């Protein structure tokens, strides 16, 4: 039961995939707020290029919408929407 | 074979 | 379509998601070689806990084993077997 060489490159060659990211890197303005949860799972370019002076980068972004829970302290807990920024193709360009 | 593409088995040959 | 609350926290609770970890980050006393792929697919824990004086972690662990492309410089390319670690189960645990 050993992963065949052609399949662990294909799996892992620059690609969107799920990857969970704590909201407060792409909200830094609401840092006085806590959120739950305080993870979301996206589509984001990762994964590996052929050379170790290229970086996976997106080329086609997208947005998605979701219901996070909002609490301000000495304030109420809130349920609302917000959005968030996803990866729809990448590509390995020069770092 | 171009860096900056994904593959073919005949790539990994010149290896 | 808006993803609904109780969605959002079911995707983003801490398990087994898979993950892409490069190959240097697990064996960096071989830094002296190159890896092809240079990264690997494994299930290891990630996501949020319900606070945040818990963290997710592992709590039962295997092995998987791949065919990697190993390139010493002037030398040549052998594809041989490597080992790693993988998670099978995760649980929010204090700090």
């Amino acid at each position: 039961e050993v992963v065949k060489f052609m399949d662990v490159y294909q799996r892992s060659y620059c690609h969107p995939i799920e990857t969970l990211v704590d909201i407060f890197q792409e909200y830094p303005d609401e840092i006085e707020y806590i959120f739950k949860p305080s993870c979301v799972p996206l589509m984001r370019c990762g994964g590996c290029c052929n050379d170790e002076g290229l970086e996976c980068v997106p080329t086609e972004e997208s947005n998605i919408t979701m219901q996070i829970m909002r609490i301000k302290p000495h304030q109420g807990q809130h349920i609302g929407e917000m959005s968030f920024l996803q990866h729809n193709k990448c590509e390995c360009r020069p770092k | 074979c171009d860096i900056h593409v994904l593959w073919e088995w005949e790539c990994f040959x010149r290896x």
